[PDB]
RNA sequence: CGCGCGCUACACUGACAGAGCCAGCGAGUACUCCCUUGGC
């Protein structure tokens, strides 16, 4: 049989995202990182006004 | 006056509406013929008390059949109570009283659900 | 505002704000429009923004 | 290794077994005289045939 | 006549399943099952909606191929289409009839007498089984190896349990549920 | 009989496809290992000899260099070359994992175990050049990927001797068969009761799983003709 | 008392979706609300 | 009600109306009641998960009573048929009219045949 | 736990006889 | 190579030069269900037929030197003749009450 | 189980002579006589600890 | 960033083409998908 080879990645952690685009890679981070501040400023603004 | 009896049948929400009158043997659902109605694998379903019956007992008759309501196995269904329940009433308002015993006694003992609007209802272990 | 879309009782409206923070400061507030209908904004559209 | 035709005459009633599993009272077809008590698991009612394997053994809790 | 079609017409004396095969010369072999294979009611399709699963032992008195219909209808996109399963019969009795020379309910109804298991273990204690069970675990086998022979096939489920079936009938090791009905046994002589 | 016509080429050799039960093959399952993780690396006696050494419970268990070489041993055997071995492994927090054929396990042990753990995280390990996947992480009982008509063996010491060509001639024609190994370092037998047909010995002496499954499917390599 | 009024707080009824080892309350909403009505108020 | 204690054991219900009749198993374990509400109701009682089961009618019920083979029970309803259902297989067995097998009348004050 | 309770209590009482 | 109906009239059975042969069946158009095959002749089977009397088993002549017969259950041959030595080609069963297998 | 039957009828004759409990004896006599009546009326050698057992009751 | 509660993707449970066939909630002078190049 042809062996076949076990891709993965050597330093592997949950936390960070692997992509080898850097371009795509850091647009998916700023995206997650508006999203989660929207969210974020929303409650500020709800609990204010409540 | 002329031979008639009219006879319901019942479902979920299925209903069927038949009209027992004299004839040569026609039967139509709808105005279409039998062989055409049903999802054609169920028209066998259809087909039972006609075979228990022997078509004899059907030769001397014409029924329209009316349905509405529902999807298919409903309509199936309602089709054959209605077919069950209406030659039935037909033998007893034209015919021996012993025939229509022997019809009502012969296609019970096949299946109970051919001749009582046995509802699904609601009773769950309370 | 405007009206985008009615249902019966409860109601969208268009083109009063840009932003659902806005909107989201604006919560559980007070939208009395001409005819003599007073009202309740409760909470923010999330597609439209 | 033959094969023992039995049947249930009596369902038995305060085992206490652990799980589904039912201590019955089965007489044997052949030598229906000869009737014991073994084990079955599933849903059984009184009075219906059996096939088991070994018969010699009595089934205990 | 009244509109029967010619093949209805043809078998107009007694009942045959799918108006194809009759019940009538059909044995049981396995006299303990004699109860709990419902031969005796005929049936002109198993798609009859009725309510066999409320009290004790129903399952029991419908008749057979309901019961298989119904448990083929037994997985995810196959829990609606009963119209679709009896379709599977009724495509499956007609290859096992031409690639058996033979009376397809006799196939079946020697397919689960030959695949009931007798004995297994609980959690490991070695027991005795039950009649219904038996024929209950019997057609949950005969449908889920024939689904699983049928899972990335490019045979289809109705000659899959049609090829199921009839090696059931045979009873060689060439069978999921022979295979599986015997490790059944084998590990219930094992333990004891 | 016919001659049974000379193959004018060679021949590949496929491996065992996942829906096929019906042959005899090889199987073998690392039952009872220990691969733990710490921040992230498997936890070891290499440098975690101090932590486990701290924290007193069984630092001989944290031995992942058992597997590795236990799979190195399985995965180069000529029955998998041929085709004929398929490998599971079971561990104490009840995991399976699928380890197929086609694959080379480095035989670093370092990036072995940074594949180890990204195996535990993702639950899945694909190919390179191949959309086919690798190692793949599956679920209890192992009885539902074990085939049915095999004997479903162990390996113990108190277990009386046969001889292991005796055994596998003693199989059935079309019965494969799987071996059950302990792979932890020291530990009594009892983690495949609930699976074990019966447990065999075959040497007087102590040994390693290692060499157990290697004598083993050597004779099997034998006894089929490898 | 901790213990045994536990819907003062909120916990996930699972566990780590992953055990890792290297070397229970994940909130306190009451005191959440508590803390940002005084901040609020001043 | 239970004859030792005599306090109230259960109310029983699934009865759309007064129910008309009332006849026991002489095995002691099911009941049947007969009811304008067009039902039959056996009832399984005395294992530990209690049920009822309806046999619908086209009609409404009079009265009950069973065989001492306990297999068998028949209705009497007041379109005037008699029903002999199979107890387990809760299905009818039989059924026949009796309209005119009692049609006996002109009773005084009456002004029909 | 009472039928082989009484079981084994007939047993010990044959052993004693 | 040879297609061949079984004489009830619904199945036909045919033989490549792979050596496979292939069993299905169609009704009165277009239908093409396959109901079995078999790979074990490693070599082109020329012809096979049905038994005119069962309605169960067929021969097949292999090109090597095979010649062997078939029952529609199992997975195996029922039978296997040998004895010819170059390319056997042609073969069928004989006609007749008595004459039976 | 009949393995027990033998022993507890056994019994039921020592209490028969020494006469204790006399409704709970003849109580449980008859039980065990009409779960186990074809076995006893097939058997042999109960025959004549049956006897005994009757000529004490 | 963590979390579940939903929703969606994931290949035989295939596609594409034709043909054939059945429902229940449903009626306030009332309901609109934007925003823009040109010209009248």
């Amino acid at each position: 049989i042809k062996t076949y080879i076990p891709k993965f990645e050597d330093d592997f952690d949950p936390d960070k995202h692997y992509d080898p685009n850097r371009e795509r890679a850091e647009l998916a981070k700023l995206k997650a990182e508006h999203k989660r501040e929207r969210k974020g400023a929303l409650r500020e603004l709800r609990k204010d006004a409540q | 006056s002329v031979q008639a009896v009219q006879v319901f049948g019942k479902k979920k929400n299925a209903t069927a509406v038949a009209r027992c009158v004299q004839g040569k043997g026609l039967i139509k659902v709808n105005g279409k013929p039998l062989k055409l109605f049903a999802p054609e694998i169920l028209r066998a379903k259809l087909y039972e008390p006609i075979l228990i019956l022997g078509t004899d007992k059907f030769a001397d008759v014409d029924i329209r059949i009316r349905v509405a309501g529902g999807g298919h196995t409903s309509q199936v269904y309602a089709v054959r109570q209605a077919i069950a329940k209406s030659i039935v009433a037909y033998y007893a308002k034209y015919v021996d009283e012993h025939s229509k015993n022997l019809l009502k006694q012969e296609l019970i003992q096949f299946d109970r659900s051919l001749l009582v609007a046995d509802p699904r209802r609601c009773e769950p272990k309370k | 505002g405007t009206p985008w879309k009615i249902f019966k009782n409860t109601a969208f409206i268009k083109d009063m704000f840009n932003s659902s923070l806005e909107i989201a400061k604006f919560e559980g507030a007070a939208i009395r429009t001409v005819s003599g209908i007073r009202g309740q904004i409760k909470r923010a559209l999330s597609k439209p923004e | 290794a033959p094969v023992k035709f039995v049947k249930v005459t009596r369902v038995l009633g305060r085992t206490g077994s652990r799980g589904g599993v039912t201590q019955v009272r089965v007489e044997f077809m052949d030598d229906t005289t000869r009737s014991i008590i073994r084990n079955v698991k599933g849903p059984v009612r009184e009075n219906d045939i059996l096939v088991l394997l070994e018969s010699e053994r009595e089934a205990r809790r | 006549y009244d509109v029967l079609p010619k093949e209805v017409l043809a078998e107009v004396g007694s009942v045959k399943l799918f108006n194809r095969w009759s019940y009538d010369d059909i044995e049981i072999r396995d006299i303990s099952l004699t109860d709990y294979i419902q031969i005796r009611a005929p049936v002109y399709i198993p798609h009859s909606a009725g309510r066999y699963a409320v009290k004790r032992f129903r399952k029991a008195n419908c008749p057979i191929i309901e019961r298989l219909t119904n448990s083929l209808m037994m997985h995810g996109r196959n829990n609606g289409k009963k119209l679709m399963a009896v379709r599977i019969v009724a495509h499956a009795f007609e290859i096992i009839h031409l690639m058996t020379d033979q009376n397809p309910i006799q196939v079946a109804v020697d397919a689960i007498v030959n695949c009931g298991p007798r004995e297994d273990s609980t959690r490991r204690q070695a027991v005795d089984v039950s009649p219904l069970r038996r024929v209950n675990q019997a057609i949950a086998l005969l449908t889920t190896g024939a689904r699983e022979a049928a899972f990335r096939n490019v045979k289809t489920i109705a000659e899959c349990l049609a090829e199921e079936l009839i090696n059931a009938a045979k009873g060689s090791s060439n069978s999921y549920a022979i295979k599986k009905k015997d490790e059944l046994e084998r590990v219930a002589k094992s333990n004891r | 009989p016919p001659p049974a016509l000379p193959q004018l080429v060679a021949e590949q050799h496929v491996p065992i496809p996942p829906n096929d039960k019906d042959t005899k093959r090889l199987i073998v399952v690392l039952s009872n290992a220990s691969l733990e993780t710490y921040k992230y690396t498997l936890l070891n006696s290499d440098e975690h000899i101090g932590i486990m050494r701290k924290m007193n419970r069984d630092i001989s268990d944290a031995r992942p260099d058992i597997t590795h070489q236990c799979l190195l041993t399985l995965l180069d055997s000529p029955i998998n070359k041929a085709g004929k071995l398929q490998i599971y492994i079971q561990t104490a927090k009840g995991v399976l994992i699928e380890v197929s054929p086609t694959v080379r396990i480095p035989r670093t042990f370092k990036r072995f175990a940074g594949l180890m753990v990204q195996l535990l995280h993702r639950l899945s390990i694909k190919g390179t050049n191949t959309n086919e996947k690798l190692l793949k992480v599956i679920q209890n009982p192992i009885t539902d990927h074990l085939p049915p008509n095999c004997r479903k063996v162990t390996l113990s010491f108190d277990a009386p001797l046969v001889r292991v060509r005796d055994y596998v001639d003693t199989l059935g024609p079309n019965e494969s068969i799987c071996v059950f190994v302990g792979a932890m370092a020291k530990g009594p037998d009892n983690f495949a009761d609930a699976y074990v047909d019966e447990k065999i010995s075959i040497s007087n002496y102590s040994l390693s799983a290692s060499v157990a499954c290697s004598k083993f499917c050597h004779a099997c390599e034998d006894a089929w003709d490898i | 008392r901790e213990q045994f009024n536990p819907f003062q707080f909120k916990t996930n009824a699972r566990g780590p979706k992953f055990e890792v080892t290297t070397n229970v309350i994940k909130g306190r909403p009451e005191l959440s609300r508590a803390r940002s009505e005084e901040k609020r108020r001043q | 009600w239970s004859v030792q204690t005599g306090q109230l054991l259960d109310r029983l219900s699934g009865h759309e109306g007064p129910v008309s009749s009332l006849a026991f198993a002489p095995d002691g374990s099911v009941l049947v009641s007969g009811s304008w509400d067009r039902t039959a109701r056996i009832w399984s009682i005395f294992s530990r998960t209690q049920t009822s089961e309806p046999l619908q009618l086209q009609s409404d019920v009079l009265d009950v009573a069973f065989r001492p083979d306990s297999k068998q029970i028949a209705i009497s309803t007041l379109d005037g048929q008699l029903t002999f259902w199979s107890v387990s297989e809760a299905q009818q067995v039989s059924g026949v009219d009796g309209r005119r097998d009692v049609s006996g009348g002109r009773r005084i004050t009456d002004r029909r045949t | 736990m009472a039928g082989e309770r009484i079981a084994e209590a007939l047993e010990l009482g044959m052993t004693d006889l | 190579h040879c297609g061949e109906i079984r004489p009830d009239g619904r199945v036909l059975v045919a033989g490549e030069d792979t050596g496979r042969m292939q069993v299905f069946d169609v009704g009165q158009g277009t239908r093409a269900v396959i109901l079995k095959t078999w790979h074990i002749h490693k070599q082109p089977v020329w012809v096979t037929k049905w038994s005119p009397t069962e309605l169960t088993t067929l021969m097949s002549c292999s090109d090597d030197k095979t010649v062997r017969l078939w029952d529609l259950p199992s997975n195996d041959p029922t039978r296997l003749f040998t004895g010819h030595t170059d390319y056997v080609r042609c073969g069928a069963f004989m006609p007749g009450s008595a004459n039976s297998n | 189980p009949f393995s027990t039957i033998p022993s507890l009828l056994t019994f039921l004759n020592l209490f028969a002579q020494r006469e204790l409990n006399v409704p709970l004896t003849c109580r449980i006599l008859f039980f065990v006589l009409k779960t186990h009546h074809k076995q006893i009326v097939a058997s042999r050698t109960m025959r004549a600890t049956l006897e005994k057992v009757r000529a004490n009751l």
